RNA sequence: GUCUCCGUAGUGUAGCGGUUAUCACGUUCGCCUAACACGCGAAAGGUCCUCGGUUCGAAACCGGGCGGAAACACCA
RNA sequence: CGUCGCUACUACCGAUUGGAUGGUUUAGUGAGGCCCUCGGAUCGGCCCCGCCGGGGUGCCCUGGCGGAGCGCUG
RNA sequence: AAUGAGUCCACUUUAAAUCCUUUAACGAGGAUCCAUUGGAGGGCAAGUCUGGUGCCAGCAGCCGCGGUAAUUCCAGCUCCAA
RNA sequence: GGUGACCACGGGUGACGGGGAAUCAGGGUUCGAUUCCGGAGAGGGAGCCUGAGAAACGGCUACCACAUCCAAGGAAGGCAGCA
RNA sequence: UACCUGGUUGAUCCUGCCAGUAGCAUAUGCUUGUCUCAAAGAUUAAGCCAUGCAUGUCUAAGUACGCACGGCCGGUACAGUGAAACUGCGAAUGGCUCAUUAAAUCAGUUAUGGUUCCUUUGGUCGCUCGCCACUUGGAUAACUGUGGUAAUUCUAGA
């Protein structure tokens, strides 16, 4: 045998991300019936009855009280073709950095779109998030995604054909601008709470025949969302490149110590091999490698693995660092790195000195413009002008950047997932940047 | 939880079970352990209720009284063979022992005889 | 859902009742009852499941000079349970909570009334036994 | 991770959607002294933590992110 | 040299029948084990003995059903 | 001219390894194949050297140094002890 | 009746005791948790079966303090052993 | 190696302490080419522990009708290899720590004519007048089969 991928579910708030993910987990042998019966017992006890499938991933007490998604969660469910672990995005603009962190460690994206009246239009607005999630997934480097359609039992009348056709058209007419091909991006109508068109073909909506995809690598056509989750093309794993681990979270488990959990990008992680961390620069030796309550003697790229390193505290290593092999070339503190920010939507002018928040891979630190070198048009790195005084929406630019809080970055030519990063300001998206040069200390 | 004879209640009680009482086997010698046992009185709150019929009824239960499986091995103590086959005093004891016949697909036919004692 | 039926009150203002949690307080002096409108010369009283405002009189020192929201979990007054059962506990007890309802403490000693457990799921989660 | 509060010359920090000011300083400073000590005079000094939104324009009206100060949770 | 005035530090007295954390115990309540005095849910031997049986010759060497002696007992 | 510190054949060793001792073959002229840690007023061995700061920064276990020509602060050179 | 200025009794010990270690004119002054001997203990007390030998804890029972699983009816604990 | 030096004064003798000096023994800082020995969670927490291991064991000489193998020499109780289990023994040694403990433990010395003692070794085992002895009785394991619980090194019935 089996291969490993990562999948993020993205969409609008209150559309039922955790619910549909948890019921997909339940359909795929996630947990026994009596534990989830206890879960529904709890949900009926305090009141959030329809929020019962959300509890499989929304384990935090604040989420369990407010009924609002906060943290990225992992759960394992084995499918017909191959193993998959799922990323559950928060879907809130207060937690946009959390969504960015979660989407970073995901090979595929699931764009769940609400079909009920009001929610769909509220998602597509300047206050919306469906634009934000897809744009920053395109920015952070996710090629193939799927757009799912949810809540066919809430719309009036339920299970409508014209509704779904409008949904597909209105998703396509802007995702073409974003960058995903609807001929390759599958479109599925589903309903997690009812549990239709997910594991078996639907009977309440016979109007849906089946999605079709037309990719260069492979052509597929199915009826259920498992049949679309399994036809996802296997990503090219660059295992020869030096090992890099963009860290998700840090845990201090009693008896085994502080065990980092991070996505394997390149190389192979193994027990008994000294590793280093770029931001904290403390050496440590790996004891063992495991994933999802199972062990590994080898860790393959694109994997959420938990490996026990020796003699580092929980406070010393925090969220969002970069780890690597100590024998090969290490990730090292980047005093400055030359980035190619492509300005998308910024009202004011961008001169050297304004500080947006720049999110290389996982973590989130605001960085500052030093000076703007050249103005570049919208593709191919074609040279236009030298040293513009200010930057405005609709233009790419090459810039030298000096972060304030220390961080390490890597270029897009050596480790392509590390090269992808976004720029955020004014509580919106302001630029798309890639790293092509970097200076170490 | 199995039932123990003599508890004289319907319900579960805890007993410090010693060697050879019931519902307990000691891990090491002299060890006693408190265990939860169910009372001897039977009521609705049971999963299984072992029954042994004493005297034969008028007819045969299907699958129960028919196809009487023999006991596997015969007596080993010499006086027990004497009592089984009505031996007076040393009358062909060596040849009155039950010779067990056993075979397999790759096994050439062979009988088995125990080492009779006493 | 379901709304709690009326029960015998038995615990007026000024009643000091036991502390049933692990907060460190030892008793709760009831100073008022939440949701009581009133009547001339009538003392506000509380049954099980009722939010009360209470001040601890003995216990851990940094709790004594304050007013806390509290929920009565046991009472010594018999009350009918709409199934003909008259139930009374051995002692009057309560736990320290906040406005939202979750307990300040983490565990409860002894049983809790069925009505209080139904009306406060957070208390019922910590309940050792249900009476 | 959730929640509550605080942050404004270098400090003491008033504060008003139409004005970040004053004052005790701290310093520098002509001003004397061999040097002090002591007295005489002027000042400088603020992104209102920081960044945004509302607004004709807001430190302050609203919201985020950061630092502190209390909790509350947090077990592959 | 000492009071007085200002700035810091250290202890001291001090209402608050102050507070917190350990130890040792009074009394009360008292799980559990051990010992004794009972207790007998069950499991066994003898008198089996309604008898078919029986051999030195109803007078049984006993080979089984069966009641049960409705007792003696371990 | 001679050696190793290192690469490294085999042996040896060892439960099996490792290391050391043997032993092939490479392995030195800034033999750059680079010895450091604290000091130079006294006690207490070593500078009345040069340039900076100017009762500031600082040094100083202790006497004390420093307010514009610092044997004591920071640096450079040279010496001191291990 | 017994013990006490030949220091009883009580308190503190950052007290396990000793063989021993450090310093080294002589005399001493400090240190001994630590590989040998003896003692105590197995989270805190307590009570026990087996066995020649245990108040044993890599044996049992109860309470206490923590603490693992749960289908909430229950079940299982003791690294001052090597890691 | 039986040792001193600077500091109260305008200067001098003292008393006196402060500072200097040297060793080991913890921590720590800088540095580090080789080799031989070698301490190492004691000091605060005898605080809390996930996971794995740390106590098991068979001779000719206790009990083998497990086919789980096997020589049969073929008319035979048991050739033999041996699982599992019953039985016996060990598990009270070792290892770890120093909390408690101030005639307590402990050390040197003495006594048990005031006691016990598995095992090893050596004695004693025809010393007794008293219808199976050519060997008596019953049950239980292991084993077949039927299950209960979510469980456990849990067990029931036949
Ligand atoms: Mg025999
Ligand atoms: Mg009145
Ligand atoms: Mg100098
Ligand atoms: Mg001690
Ligand atoms: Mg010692
Ligand atoms: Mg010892
Ligand atoms: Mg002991
Ligand atoms: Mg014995
Ligand atoms: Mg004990
Ligand atoms: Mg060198």
């Amino acid at each position: 045998e089996k291969t490993h991928i990562n999948i993020v579910v993205i969409g609008h708030v209150d559309s039922g991300k955790s619910t549909t993910t948890g019921h997909l987990i339940y359909k795929c042998g996630g947990i026994d019936k009596r534990t989830i019966e206890k879960f529904e017992k709890e949900a009926a006890e305090m009141g959030k009855g329809s929020f019962k499938y959300a509890w499989v991933l929304d384990k935090l007490k604040a989420e369990r009280e407010r009924g609002i998604t906060i943290d990225i969660s992992l759960w394992k469910f084995e499918t017909s073709k191959y193993y998959v672990t799922i990323i559950d995005a928060p879907g809130h603009r207060d937690f946009i950095k959390n969504m960015i962190t979660g989407t970073s460690q995901a090979d595929c994206a699931v764009l769940i779109v609400a079909a009920g009246v009001g929610e769909f239009e509220a998602g597509i607005s300047k206050n919306g998030q469906t634009r934000e999630h897809a744009l920053l997934a395109y920015t952070l480097g996710v090629k193939q995604l799927i757009v799912g359609v949810n809540k066919m039992d809430s719309t009036e009348p339920p299970y409508s054909q014209k509704r779904y056709e409008e949904i597909v058209k209105e998703v396509s007419t802007y995702i073409k601008k974003i960058g995903y091909n609807p001929d390759t991006v599958a479109f599925v109508p589903i309903s997690g709470w009812n549990g239709d068109n997910m594991l078996e073909p639907s009977a309440n909506m016979p109007w849906f025949k089946g999605w079709k995809v037309t990719r260069k690598d492979g052509n597929a056509s199915g009826t259920t969302l498992l049949e679309a989750l399994d036809c996802i093309l296997p990503p090219t794993r660059p295992t020869d490149k030096p090992l890099r681990l963009p860290l998700q979270d840090v845990y201090k488990i009693g008896g085994i110590g502080t065990v980092p959990v991070g996505r394997v990008e390149t190389g192979v992680l193994k027990p008994g091999m000294v590793v280093t961390f770029a931001p904290v620069n403390v050496t440590t030796e790996v004891k063992s490698v495991e994933m999802h309550h199972e062990a590994l003697s080898e860790a393959l790229p694109g994997d959420n693995v938990g490996f026990n390193v020796k003699n580092v505290s929980v406070k010393d290593v925090r969220r969002g660092n970069v780890a690597g092999d100590s024998k090969n070339d290490p990730p090292m503190e980047a005093a400055g790195f030359t980035a190619q920010v492509i300005i998308l939507n910024h009202p004011g002018q961008i001169s050297a000195g304004y500080a947006p928040v720049l999110d290389c891979h996982t973590a989130h630190i605001a960085c500052k413009f030093a000076e703007l070198k050249e103005k570049i048009d919208r593709r191919s790195g074609k040279k236009l002008e030298d040293g513009p005084k200010f930057l405005k929406s609709g233009d790419a630019a090459i810039v030298d950047m000096v972060p304030g809080k220390p961080m390490c970055v890597e270029s897009f030519s050596d480790y392509p997932p590390l090269g992808r990063f976004a720029v955020r300001d004014m509580r919106q998206t302001v630029a798309v940047g890639v790293i092509k040069a970097v200076d170490k200390k | 939880f199995p039932m123990k004879q003599g508890v004289l209640t319907h319900g579960r009680v805890r007993l410090l079970l010693s060697k050879g009482h019931s519902c307990y086997r000691p891990r090491r010698t002299g060890e006693r352990k408190r265990k939860s046992v169910r009372g001897c009185i039977v009521d609705a709150n049971l999963s299984v209720l072992n029954l042994v019929i004493v005297k034969k009824g008028e007819k045969d239960i299907p699958g129960l009284t028919d196809t009487t499986v023999p006991r596997r091995l015969g007596p080993k103590r010499a006086s027990r063979i004497r009592k089984l086959f009505n031996l007076s005093k040393e009358d062909d004891v060596r040849q009155y022992v039950v010779r067990k016949p056993l075979n397999k697909e790759g096994k050439k036919p062979r009988t088995k005889a125990p080492k009779i004692q006493r | 859902s379901g709304a709690k039926f009326r029960i015998s009150l038995g615990l007026p203002v000024g009643a000091v009742i036991n502390c049933a949690d692990n907060t460190g307080a030892k008793n709760l002096y009831i100073i008022s009852v939440k949701g009581i409108k009133g009547r001339l010369n009538r003392l506000p009283a509380a049954g099980v499941g009722d939010m009360v405002m209470a001040t601890v009189k003995k216990g851990k020192p940094e709790l004594r000079k304050k007013v806390h929201p509290a929920v009565v979990i046991r009472q010594r007054k018999s009350y009918r349970r709409k199934d003909g059962v008259f139930l009374y506990f051995e002692d009057n007890a309560g736990v320290i909570v906040n406005n939202k309802g979750e307990m300040k403490g983490s565990a409860i000693t002894g049983p809790v009334a069925k009505e209080c457990a139904d009306l406060w799921p957070r208390i019922a989660s910590n309940a050792g036994s249900i009476a």
